[PDB]
DNA sequence: GCTTTTTTTTTTCACAATCCCGGTGCCGAGGCCGCTCAATTGGTCGTAGACAGCTCTAGCACCGCTTAAACGCACGTACGGATTCCGTACGTGCGTTTAAGCGGTGCTAGAGCTGTCTACGACCAATTGAGCGGCCTCGGCACCGGGATTGTGAAAAAAAAAAGCTGCA
DNA sequence: GCTTTTTTTTTTCACAATCCCGGTGCCGAGGCCGCTCAATTGGTCGTAGACAGCTCTAGCACCGCTTAAACGCACGTACGGAATCCGTACGTGCGTTTAAGCGGTGCTAGAGCTGTCTACGACCAATTGAGCGGCCTCGGCACCGGGATTGTGAAAAAAAAAAGCTGCA
């Protein structure tokens, strides 16, 4: 359901690893269920520490 | 008028780029030869399904990326923006990887 | 020389980018190589054990998958 | 003059003392009442084996002692000698206990 | 009653001492109570779960040992 | 073997939980094997970080 | 209040990243075959476990006193953090060199299968000792008091050191 | 050169705390005992995996071309770490307050065991359709191109703070 919505948001009719990764890691509970799991070709959530940005 | 970006600006572009992508970031062949090299030390004349070496890379890259996230916080925690070997060492100490 | 040097400074820089790092000491590139070798050592050791136990001379993907599960780093998409 | 140790000297004594010893350092009753209090949220009118409360205490204190080690390393890493909430929080973030 | 205050300041300081801590912020003590409480809630919830599955009205040490093993925090010496 | 040695070194005839703990954590291999194990009434190894000591 | 430096802010240009076109082309999703073997149906039969019913363990609560431990304040050192300051370790952006990747061919180790055979484990029943719960001694450990040793810390010596005073070839 | 002054440095010197010792007395480690239950011995049947013998998958060797990434190096900005400085948060120690820990008796919920019986899963065979690899086709996604659009910085000239100047209260 969630990965499908991630595919719909990227104008793709096909779910790919990234779409599953984005579904799982933006949802609190799934993320926790699969905390110790790596999703192949999943990548990471766009996230830059605040002190690293410019002013 | 030669254009120049300040130190940190391209780094910040690279972060943004690489976070958005999912493609493996180590060159595959040098990696494959390293897997084969280390595998010798346990058993000689070992063959590898291509998918086996790909698993190992997918694995190696996720773990290291993850470790960099934890390392990065250790640097920031010490009022720095530059990661250093001691940051990696604290991280792995707290993770329970090393003593 | 060492295949470990085949994991280059630019590849290392990319990995740390994906992990949100902005600025990187020169020393890290060796340090990283150390960690990575120990990581592979540990995972490959256990995989090959599964191989030697299966009486094969070919390490399958599954061999790695079981080795990565044992090491607490479960892996999806490769015949899990 | 009345004798006085300098700040830091008794702190070190207390360390040597408690690291030498194995006895539980939380007072048994206030802990037991806390165990019963939390346990009500899940199910009321619950009994506890005495050993179950001791087990629960042995486990709490080993967790927290351990956590203070990691915390003390995080304070040291930021060139401090004093533990702070952000030290505990970082330690826990790295351990994976907290997001 | 309201027993979390019963984890006194000095008792927190004692644990910290065993953990090698020399100097301790004023803010640590409430922060630690939070962690300790979170820790207990999780361990106990699983213990109680085991108790309820066994149709009992009394938590055993095994319930707690089994719960602790479930949290990757194995305990020896209480029938484990 | 190792828990007996810790006893004898404590001038004691009978092994206790401490003695086991000392024995285990002072051996690199056992400490690894039982890295995620808690030995009740064990206490911790004396270990004060060098920077915390007086000068 | 003025001048004299440096900030911080505000206002043009530049360069990548992106959306929106449009078009092109490749292969792998997607779904259709046609068995096939693994799930449904039906039936018989054992025993795992719901339930009653009982024992008797251990969980609970409650009083009462002693004393250690916790609680709150006064006091003050050393700590954490803010600033300024300097050196060069890193990031940037060029050109220069190199080998990763692509696509293709050519070999064959060895994964992985089929079929046959039997040694090796489940199964059972009789046998029967290793291991259990119960129980009683007695010597190691928990505890105490008292002296011996260790270790910290203040203020008072030894020494070193670092400036002011005199003469000085 | 040497005297004076000054911080270090170093030694004495009290005092708190922690360590060893023997003496004491109590309680669970330890071993013995008698019974019970699970291990062994010695049967038989059955098949699970070792083995040979074959197929043919996919893992390795190797070559040649096209870039794209890796590699040095010239350059400088922005970071790190050192040093100084300072207010007050935390440690230490004091008297005062609390309530844990102690032992005990008194009560009974419920944990736990035993025996009964029956509904429910196992085991089997005959049935048969869902799920299986195996194929074959088209549109969804890679890709290129180009040219807006939007974003995101750098730099350069302006619009405010910082320090420094008085002299001056
Ligand atoms: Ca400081
Ligand atoms: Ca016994
Ligand atoms: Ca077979
Ligand atoms: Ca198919």
């Amino acid at each position: 359901e969630l990965a499908g919505n991630a595919a719909r948001d990227n104008k793709k009719t096909r779910i790919i690893p990234r779409h599953l990764q984005l579904a799982i890691r933006n949802d609190e509970e799934l993320n926790k269920l699969l905390g110790r799991v790596t999703i192949a070709q999943g990548g990471v959530l766009p996230n830059i520490q605040a002190v690293l940005l410019p002013k | 008028k030669p254009h120049r970006y300040r130190p940190g600006t391209v780094a910040l572009r690279e972060i943004r780029r690489y976070q958005k992508s999912t493609e493996l970031l180590i060159r595959k062949l040098p990696f494959q030869r390293l897997v084969r090299e280390i595998a010798q030390d346990f058993k000689t004349d070992l063959r590898f399904q291509s998918s086996a070496v790909m698993a190992l890379q997918e694995a190696c890259e996720a773990y290291l990326v993850g470790l960099f996230e934890d390392t990065n916080l250790c640097a920031i925690h010490a009022k720095r923006v530059t990661i250093m070997p001691k940051d990696i060492q604290l991280a792995r100490r707290i993770r329970g990887e090393r003593a | 020389r060492d295949n470990i040097q085949g994991i280059t400074k630019p590849a290392i820089r990319r990995l740390a980018r994906r992990g949100g790092v902005k600025r990187i000491s020169g020393l890290i590139y060796e340090e990283t190589r150390g960690v990575l070798k120990v990581f592979l050592e540990n995972v490959i050791r256990d995989a090959v054990t599964y191989t030697e136990h299966a009486k094969r001379k070919t390490v399958t993907a599954m061999d790695v998958v079981y080795a990565l599960k044992r090491q607490g780093r479960t892996l999806y998409g490769f015949g899990g």
